[PDB]
Order: C-alpha cells, then sequence, then structure tokens
RNA sequence: GCUAAACCUAGCCCCAAACCCACUCCACCUUACUACCAGCAACCUUAGCCAAACCAUUUACAUAAAGUAUAGGCGAUA
RNA sequence: GCUACCUAAGAACAGCUAAGAGCACACCCGUCUAUGUAGCAAAAUAGUGGGAAGAUUUAUAGGUAGAGGCGACAAACCUA
RNA sequence: CCUCCGCAUAAGCCUGCGUCAGAUCACACUGACAAUUAACAGCCCAAUAUCUACAAUCAACCAACAAGUCAUUAUUACCCUCACUGUCAACCCAACACAGGCAUGCUCAUAAGGAAAGGUUAAAAAAAGUAAAAGGAACUCGGCAAAUCUUACCCC
C-alpha cells in the first residue's frame, strides 16, 4: 500500500523505547550515550 | 543621528536525498 | 595544497589563440579547442 | 557580542552598531596593548603626523580595544548628517580616529609634545610624568536629589550591632512572632 | 518528534500533562477520591516588614562618600562576639537542638 | 521563594516562613476586554497560586479574592543566522479577581 | 492598594525620571539585618514598579523613559543578597566549621566523572529509598576507554588553544 | 578562473637573521670537537627519528614502538591501521617482483 | 588565494597591453 | 555590461616541552533537567576479511646481535 | 510506533431476509479494466468487485532480534 | 453549484491566516505585541488479616456454549481542607498549502463546511461520459469493457 507513513508516533512508544532510562537500564546502552557524550551530540538521547 | 530604516534577514534553504534504487522494468528471457 | 597550479590561463590562451576564429563552442571552451587546433594544424 | 569583533565608532550598544556589524558578519581583525596607558579621557595631546598636523588639541573619547583616541574637531572630514529625502540635510565635520604613537601628549607649560613615564612618586605614588622636563602632568577631567534617593546621613548610620544571630532568626524575634513548635530531623542523605 | 526541544508538560498524553508540572514546589497530597489536601504548613507565609517609619529609600544619593569593599570574614565577626571574651582572663555546640539549623539548613533564603 | 531548597515539613514541624522573597511580579494591561475586579499579572513559572495570595496580602495588602492561573507558550519559531531556533520564554499569567468591588482600572500610561 | 504597581501619577510621559546611584554593598554592610530586611521589601516594591513600566513600554512601543534605573535596582538586589549570604556563611563558619550550606559528596556517576552531588532531603534511610537504590554512582569499568578518549580530547583542545595563541604572538612580535 | 588580479604583497625577507646566520654552525663537531659528539645528536624534533632516515613504513614501525604506549587512542588505531596497510601495500603490490 | 608571484606579475603585465589596446595613449 | 570574478585571516596540521580537569544558586537514573516514603546488581580466549594466487593447520597488531638460532600444509610466512 | 504472531485492558458492526447464514451501509480487503508512469502517490484515482456477527475489523500499551524473531510456507515479513 | 462531508474527544504537532508595522498566479513569511483562565480531564488511595459458586444479551420467560467485562468485612490509624498540570490554530503521519493513511461520539443530509471554470478559440491526437439507424459477439486469446440480468454442465 501507501508506505510513507511508517512513523506513527506517540510519546510512550518513544520514551519508553529510545529514553534515559531506558538507555541507562542496560550495560551495553550506557555507551551510546557515553559515545553520543563523546562527540559532542547536543542531544545525548531522547 | 541620522535616520536610517528597518532591518531585514533573508537566506537560502537546500537539502538533498536519493529516492530509491529505481525503475522497475522487463526484458527477454 | 602544496605546489598548486597558478599559470593555467596562459596555457589555456595560448592554444585559444590559434583557435579564435572559430565557430560555435569551439572558440571559447577550451576542451573542445584542442580537438580541432591540433586538427588544424 | 561575537569574538573577532571589529569596534567602531559606534559604541557596542548602538542602532548604528547593529548596521555596520551583524552577527553573522566574520572580518579579518585588527592587529594592535601593554596597560601602562598614558592617554585618557579629556587630555590635551598633539597631532605629529597625518593631514592637520602641528595641532594640538583635546581628546574626547579613547576607545581601548582597537587603543584609539578621537581628538575634539580635527583630522576631519565633512560628512552628510540625516537628508532623508533627495535634499542636501546638514554637513558636518567629523574626526576621524587617531592612532596611537601618531599621536603624544603635550607639556602643560613647555607646550611641547613629549614622551611619558610612570616613576613611583614619594606623594603616593604613580602619576604620570613628563621625560623632558619634570613637572608631573596630572590626570585631568549640583544634583539634590528627589523622592526615592536617601541622604548621606541615612547610608551610613552604623545600624549594625553585630551579633551572630541568623537574619531569619533576628526578624523574627523582634517581629513578635512566636513558633513553639520544633523542627523534626529528616534524612539528609 | 524533535529531540533538541525542551520536554515539557504540554508534550505527552494525558497520563503525561498532569504528572510533570512546573517548578510547583508543591504543597499537599492526594488522598482516595483525587481529593488534594492543602497543609497549610507547607504555604510559605511571607513575613512582610512594616514600612511606615522608615528612613531609607531605594537609592542613595550622589553626594555619599566611597569606601573600599570590606569583605566581611568570619575572623571579623568573631572580633566582634570575642568582645566580652577577653573580660573571662557566647557559642552553640550543636545544631539539631536549634529551631533554625545553620548546616543542615532549615531556612528559607 | 524560587530558585532554593525548601525544608521539608514532617508531620508537626514549624510553619515555613519566607524572609527575602526572591521571586518578583509585574502587573500588564489585558488586550482581550478583560472586566472590571480583574487584573492580569506576569508570574515567574515556580510561583503557586496562593503563593499569590499570601504575597498580595503581604507586601500590598490589597483584598484579594480569587486567583486564576495559566501557563501561556513561548514561540519556538525564530531561526539565527546559524538557522538555530530561539525560544521565548513561557509564563504564567494571573487573573487576580479583587473583592469588595475595589474596581481597579489600569492607568494610561504615557498619556 | 495596587497603586503602588505604579509610581505618584506626575511622572507619566517624562522620558528621564532623575534618579541615580545604586546600594553599592558598602553601604549595606554597616545596616543591621533588620533593615536590610525592611529595605529588600523596598527594593522589591520598586522592581514590580519598573518592572510593569517594561512590560507596558514594550505595550505601546515607546522607549522605557528610565532604562538605567532597572539595573540600578538589581545592583542593589544582588548588593542585598550577596551582604546577607556573607552574614550567613560567616556565622555558620563559626558554628559547624562547614562551607557550603548544601550538603552533598564529591561522587562519581556512572560516566566515570567527579561530580559534586547534593543531596536531596528525604524523610527515610538510604537503604530504604526506592529511587535511590535505582541510580547507581560507579564506574562499572567499560567506561575507561571512552574516559581516555575524553580526556585525551581535552588535551587535543588544550593544544590547539595554545599552539594558536603562540603562533599570534609569533606574527605579532614580526609586526613590531 | 584561478589567476589573481592585484599582485601578492613583496616579501621581505632579511637573511641576516639569527637563525639564516647560525644555520650550519657547530656542524662537523666531531671530527674538530675531538669527537664529543655526533651531529646526529645536533637533531632535535620528534623522539623517534632523531638521526635515523628509514622509510615510511620504518618510520611508522618505529615511531610506534617508541612512542606508541603514549600515543593517543584514536591516533595508535590510526598507526596500526596505517601500518597494517602499509605491510600489505609494501610486500603484496607494485612492479618488480 | 595560490602562492605565486610569477603568475600573477605575468596577468599584470599582460593586462597592461590589454589596456592599452581597449584605450590606448594618444 | 550583467552574471561575476579576484582577496589574508579565521583557524588548523605536525612535533617539542609539560602529566590533565571536575561547587555561583536551583534540576538531572521516574518520561534525565521531576522538592518530598519500607529491595536485583561487574568480572568469560576476540572472530573474520586478507596472504597461502582456491582453502581446510597456518597468516606481522635507541643501535647491534639478526632477519641469525629456532618454528611452519618445513610454505606462505612467522 | 510499518509488518508477522502473541499478552493486557478496550471498542464497532445501519437497515432487510431467516447458522464461521444471505442481500447490503459504515468498515476492512484489493478481482478486473481504465487513468497515471520524474504521477495526486518511491503503488495513487474512478468505476467494478470480495467479505462485512467473526478464523472479523481496529485504537491503546507490552514482548519476541539477525548464527535470530515470527510465519494459516509466499523462503513471506522484521522502518520504502 | 457542490457536499464520499462537518463539529467535537483521544492522539500527534507546539504558536503555524489574532492586532500593528514591514519587504517582496496574486497581498499561512519576517519583526514586534497580545493571548488558551476549571467545573471537563488528568494527578488517586493507611495498614494487617479475611472476603467474593449462580455471566452479558431491554434479563423477563426462552435457549445456550466458546463459560464470561465490575462487590467486601473485622480492629487499629486519621479531624490539613480545593494546589499542580493540559486548555491556541487553517494543524498529525506521508521530503510539499501532497486526490494517500487517520481511532471514537454525534451529525445520517445537514443549521456545518465548501468552490470543479485565469481569459479566449472550440483543430488533431488523447482521456472521461452521453446518444445511434440496421445487424446483435460477426470483434477478440477470451463477451475484456459497456449494456442488461441470467440457462446449464465440466475439471480443481
Ligand atoms: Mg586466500
Ligand atoms: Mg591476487
Ligand atoms: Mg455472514
Ligand atoms: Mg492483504
Ligand atoms: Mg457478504
Ligand atoms: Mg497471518
Ligand atoms: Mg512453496
Ligand atoms: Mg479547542
Ligand atoms: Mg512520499
Ligand atoms: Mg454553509
Ligand atoms: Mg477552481
Ligand atoms: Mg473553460
Ligand atoms: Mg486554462
Ligand atoms: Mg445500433
Ligand atoms: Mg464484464
Amino acid at each position: 500500500k501507501a508506505r510513507g507513513n511508517e512513523y506513527q508516533p506517540s510519546n510512550i512508544k518513544r520514551k519508553n523505547k529510545h529514553g534515559w532510562v531506558r538507555r541507562l537500564s542496560t550495560p551495553a546502552g550506557v555507551q551510546v550515550i557515553l559515545r553520543r557524550m563523546l562527540k559532542g551530540r547536543k542531544s545525548l538521547s531522547h | 543621528a541620522a535616520a536610517a530604516a528597518a532591518a531585514a534577514a533573508a537566506a537560502a534553504a537546500a537539502a538533498a536525498a536519493a529516492a530509491a534504487a529505481a525503475a522497475a522494468a522487463a526484458a527477454a528471457a | 595544497l602544496r605546489n598548486r597550479v597558478t599559470d593555467r590561463y596562459f596555457r589555456i590562451q595560448e592554444v585559444l589563440k590559434h583557435a579564435r576564429h572559430f565557430r560555435g563552442r569551439k572558440n571559447r571552451c577550451y576542451r573542445l579547442a584542442v580537438r580541432t587546433v591540433i586538427r588544424a594544424f | 557580542l561575537p569574538p573577532h569583533y571589529r569596534y567602531g565608532m559606534s559604541p557596542p550598544g548602538s542602532v548604528a552598531d547593529k548596521r555596520k556589524n551583524p552577527p553573522w558578519i566574520r572580518r579579518r581583525p585588527v592587529v594592535v596593548s601593554d596597560e601602562d596607558w598614558y592617554l585618557f579621557c579629556g587630555d590635551t595631546v598633539e597631532i605629529l603626523e597625518g593631514k592637520d598636523a602641528g595641532k594640538q588639541g583635546k581628546v574626547v573619547q579613547v576607545i581601548r580595544q582597537r587603543n584609539w583616541v578621537v581628538v575634539g574637531g580635527l583630522n576631519t572630514h565633512y560628512r552628510y548628517i540625516g537628508k532623508t529625502m533627495d535634499y542636501r540635510g546638514t554637513m558636518i565635520p567629523s574626526e576621524a580616529p587617531l592612532l596611537h604613537r601618531q599621536v603624544k601628549l603635550v607639556d602643560p607649560m613647555d607646550r611641547k609634545p613629549t614622551e611619558i613615564e610612570w616613576r613611583f612618586t614619594e606623594a603616593g605614588e604613580r602619576v604620570r610624568v613628563s621625560t623632558r622636563s619634570g613637572r608631573i602632568i596630572p590626570k585631568p577631567e549640583t544634583w539634590i536629589d528627589g523622592p526615592k534617593d536617601t541622604s548621606v546621613e541615612d547610608a551610613l548610620e552604623r545600624t549594625y550591632v553585630p551579633c551572630l544571630k541568623t537574619l531569619q532568626e533576628e526578624v523574627m524575634e523582634a517581629m513578635g512572632i512566636k513558633e513553639t513548635r520544633k523542627y523534626k530531623k529528616v534524612y539528609w542523605y | 518528534a524533535d529531540r533538541m526541544s525542551k520536554w515539557t508538560s504540554k508534550r505527552g498524553p494525558r497520563s503525561f500533562r498532569g504528572r510533570k508540572g512546573r517548578g510547583a514546589k508543591g504543597i499537599g497530597f492526594l488522598t482516595s477520591g483525587w481529593r488534594f489536601v492543602q497543609i497549610k504548613e507547607m504555604v510559605p507565609e511571607f513575613v512582610v516588614p512594616d514600612l511606615t517609619g522608615f528612613k531609607l529609600k531605594p537609592y542613595v544619593s550622589y553626594l555619599a562618600p566611597e569606601s573600599e569593599e570590606t569583605p566581611l570574614t568570619a575572623a571579623q565577626l568573631f572580633s566582634e562576639a570575642v568582645a566580652p571574651a577577653i573580660e573571662k582572663d557566647g557559642f552553640e555546640p550543636t545544631q539539631e537542638g536549634k529551631l533554625f539549623q545553620l548546616y543542615p539548613r532549615n531556612f528559607l533564603r | 521563594a524560587r530558585n532554593v531548597v525548601y525544608p521539608l515539613y514532617r508531620l508537626g514541624g514549624p510553619q515555613l516562613r519566607v524572609f527575602r522573597t526572591n521571586f518578583f511580579i509585574q502587573l500588564v494591561r489585558p488586550g482581550v476586554a478583560q472586566p472590571e475586579d480583574t487584573v492580569q499579572f506576569r508570574i515567574p513559572m515556580e510561583m503557586t497560586r496562593v503563593d499569590l495570595r499570601n504575597y498580595l496580602e503581604g507586601i500590598y495588602n490589597v483584598p484579594v479574592a480569587a486567583v486564576r492561573t495559566r501557563v501561556q507558550h513561548g514561540s519556538n519559531k525564530r531561526r539565527d543566522h546559524r538557522n538555530v531556533r530561539i525560544k521565548k520564554p513561557d509564563y504564567k499569567v494571573a487573573y487576580v479577581q479583587l473583592a469588595h468591588g475595589q474596581t481597579f482600572t489600569f492607568p494610561d500610561l504615557f498619556p | 492598594g495596587l497603586e503602588e504597581f505604579f509610581d505618584d501619577p506626575k511622572n507619566w510621559g517624562q522620558e528621564k525620571v532623575k534618579s541615580g546611584a545604586a546600594w553599592t554593598c558598602q553601604q549595606l554592610r554597616n545596616k543591621s539585618n533588620e533593615d536590610l530586611h525592611k529595605l529588600w521589601y523596598v527594593l522589591l516594591k520598586e522592581r514590580n514598579m519598573l518592572l510593569t513600566l517594561e512590560q507596558e513600554a514594550k505595550r505601546q512601543r515607546l522607549p522605557m523613559p528610565s532604562p538605567e534605573r532597572l539595573d540600578k535596582v538589581v545592583d542593589s538586589m544582588d548588593a542585598l543578597d550577596k551582604v546577607v549570604q556573607e552574614r550567613e556563611d560567616a556565622l555558620r563558619l563559626l558554628q559547624t566549621g562547614q562551607e557550603r550550606a548544601r550538603p552533598g559528596a564529591w561522587r562519581r556517576d556512572i560516566f566515570g566523572r567527579i561530580i559534586w552531588h547534593k543531596f536531596k532531603q528525604w524523610v527515610i534511610p538510604w537503604h530504604l529509598n526506592k529511587r535511590y537504590n535505582r541510580k547507581r554512582f560507579f564506574a562499572l569499568p567499560y567506561v575507561d576507554h571512552f574516559l581516555r578518549l575524553e580526556r585525551e580530547k581535552r588535551a587535543r583542545i588544550k593544544a590547539r588553544k595554545e599552539n594558536l595563541e603562540r603562533k599570534k604572538a609569533k606574527i605579532l612580535l614580526k609586526k613590531f | 578562473i584561478g589567476i589573481r588580479l592585484t599582485l601578492p604583497p613583496p616579501k621581505v625577507v632579511d637573511r641576516w637573521n639569527e637563525k639564516r646566520a647560525m644555520f650550519g654552525v657547530y656542524d662537523n663537531i666531531g671530527i674538530l670537537g675531538n669527537f664529543e659528539k655526533h651531529p646526529k645528536e645536533l637533531i632535535r624534533g620528534p623522539i623517534w627519528l632523531r638521526g635515523w632516515k628509514g622509510n615510511e613504513l620504518q618510520r611508522c614501525i618505529r615511531k610506534r614502538k617508541m612512542v606508541g604506549s603514549r600515543m593517543f587512542a584514536d591516533d595508535l588505531h590510526n598507526l596500526n591501521k596505517r601500518i597494517r596497510y602499509l605491510y600489505k601495500h609494501f610486500n603484496r603490490h607494485g612492479k618488480f617482483r | 588565494v595560490k602562492k605565486g608571484f610569477r603568475a600573477a606579475f605575468r596577468f599584470q603585465k599582460e593586462l597592461e597591453r590589454q589596456r592599452l589596446l581597449r584605450c590606448p595613449p594618444p
């Protein structure tokens, strides 16, 4: 069908999937926010 | 004081992408 | 850049001055001049 | 204000300043220092060179950032002001910046441009002195209040009876408010 | 779907818009019926001094004299708190027994 | 007060009294046809409702009747030369209602 | 009443209100604490008078008749709060011998960095606090590779900074 | 178009500088300095090629084994990649084998 | 900005040849 | 004659020498930037492309001794 | 967050004839033709159709991950 | 003249056709200034025990099967009292002021909401429809399409 509307948003599914406690709750995910603090991202996570 | 006019500001806007592979077609088997 | 070319324009002009009396884009473009001014000589 | 900011004749807070230098210009900066600075606001100085050299006059403004002085009414060029229309408006002579080390300081009685040192005098302590003659040249150069200014009497009263009594308590003692209850300890971590 | 924008209370759904709020310094609690119970003891009361019968004004004159800065050191306050400590030839040990504790800071502003 | 630590009240502790209150206020003209007794203030975000009632009953001694606040959002759409968004600060607005029909009208400053 | 939010009615549209000389803090160090508690409430009644003038001059697009005294009453406010903070901090040094009125500790977060963590004043001990157990204050040692990679980044910025200024001093010495 | 219009500012070079006059001075220090030093020890600069010509590969290997313990984290990866590429290039590519 | 002087000088001299062609001196 | 063209200075790269930086207020592991209440916790050899013209053991991660002794489908190479 | 399948707690199914019943809206799918092919659209529009009280359709949140997931097996589907 | 729509709620977005000034298919963009007011909706509960077989379907017969969507009590504890937040819009997801996608209550043809035609001429070819003498599938791979309703049988 029509296939550009793959992003049907909701703040719950954003924050509970790519939020700060989601990035922090895993030892393999802390290094992601570390890579972004190293690169100097103005938005570390959502 | 020497009188003057208002201030203005103008720029451009550009972006680019790449659509897909392309062009479904057919030929001789 | 270290040792970039600076006098390209005279090397272009030396070719174009023999092709200056031409027709179309051969007389102005360099890439089309040498394919004709060589054949001229 | 950005880094690499060319200081014009305008102050940093003008409509003319934000005409001349909006935030997105990054022109090449100018080159200059040495905080023993002897040219002051209102001195009488003598321009050595340029046009209209050999003249002596008052400096009305110092711009330390580009090491500029501007003498009053001198080293001038005539500009137009306003004019608002296709008519001439008015022409006013306007004064160019004078570079430091173009312009020297004149002796006040010898009336010759000299050079200037800072010797520590016994009077206490450091005023600009002239090289060739002695003759220490000084640092040269009605209000009565209204309803919301105090006085001179009322700002230096020494009301501070200086005890160790924690202002939020010193207020509450004299204000009469009587707290009986006691504050229970919170786990501060 | 911005990552630089400020996450405020206006953004989420109806279970996020009432949960965040601003820095309200909240007052009471919620009790069994979504019934807010305003504790009066957490509402800050404003101890305003009476100002009728006052000498000073918000500005001073320009005719007032200039003085160098006097950083009030702790020893300087000791230099006037020690004034009856020479005639023996004013201190509190603990702060748990004070209404207005100093280091585990108990007052406000 | 604003931008401070609040001493926590347990059960029978002292009343949290403020001295030297940090937040300042401003009164404005309402433009969308407000009634008499209803006067519009601009409040810093961290200030509650009754922290205006006690504030007016303390400092200015005005018989406040009914307070209603509302947070008006700041416009984010403004882009610099570097094309980055600059957001004007959102703020609270109070529609204070006066008692006894004291009927404040907003004067004509710069007449 | 509400008339305290504006000045006396003689100064509406004057383009200057002649009043200067803000309170320098030497002139508050000699005053007593009760006078300061009164003066704060004077200055707060004046800052509202000027802030009304701000958002009203913005509404009517005229300039402010006296913008230069907003910073003067602000200079009074920051003087008064600083000197009251001087007296409070000196008395606290006499009573408990500690600075830094809010308690905290130098602590290491997850990311290796040594922050000053300020305490948050709860009502149960920390081994009972279900939120405070979830904050992890330790290294968990894989972050040391990133600690090195950021320690070197700070040094590279510092190296570029110093090497710029040496070349600037050389071109200035080759100018003068 | 590449060619500038205005001619560039004229270069002054004062050949009687301190460095330009004292260049070469104190060379041949061993052959007429009763062999106290060697002129490879007047060389100043990097720690590894202080008197050693080498290759590009040879210089990278020596720089790794004299420095690489105290080299930076991204650069050590960038030098190890450089030797891992140059060992491939010099011994498995090119003419003449 | 290329690092050159000789090519810019040849251009500056050739422009004089072009000025003497466009408007010759009397 | 329009489009235009030209322009030194921002900075930067390589080394030397030298070991570096965390509290002005408030907020930031819950949906980070949220004043405020009775549970768990870290340690596991790299692999593979590539070379061996395939690939299957194997295949590099001061100077001098020396590419020497040794190792290896005794070969690539170490 | 699309999609495959599942879990939680929800929702909709007009009218007419008399049950994984029939006609037929909403709804969902996409038979066949036509248009369009740098398009209205990186799969659409107009008719025509198939089911439309169920193995339906769908909002919400949650789970399963690549040597894998999931699958009414098309070697599909897993952010064009 | 349309209405295959509209008004709300949820979700998403976050000042995005309010006022003044401005510069430049035609004059939602820039700058400044104003605004969305809780009563609707969120944001909930003091323990420790102990309680809860009989569905929904107008629940009444009547039929069920696939077996269902709602509840306390005992004792202890409790007398502070109405804060915080969402509240705008021509909008969201599709790179677009994009015939697409979009959940629910009403509206079941409307009291809302809209504008297919910039002007002329009326060639080809093209597309969408209307009509047609006589014939009625002779077209064609095939009644595909279009028109009108229907006869019968295979194979899977
Ligand atoms: Mg191989
Ligand atoms: Mg090969
Ligand atoms: Mg059926
Ligand atoms: Mg399908
Ligand atoms: Mg059917
Ligand atoms: Mg399926
Ligand atoms: Mg098959
Ligand atoms: Mg609305
Ligand atoms: Mg698209
Ligand atoms: Mg209508
Ligand atoms: Mg139209
Ligand atoms: Mg027409
Ligand atoms: Mg037309
Ligand atoms: Mg016919
Ligand atoms: Mg048909």
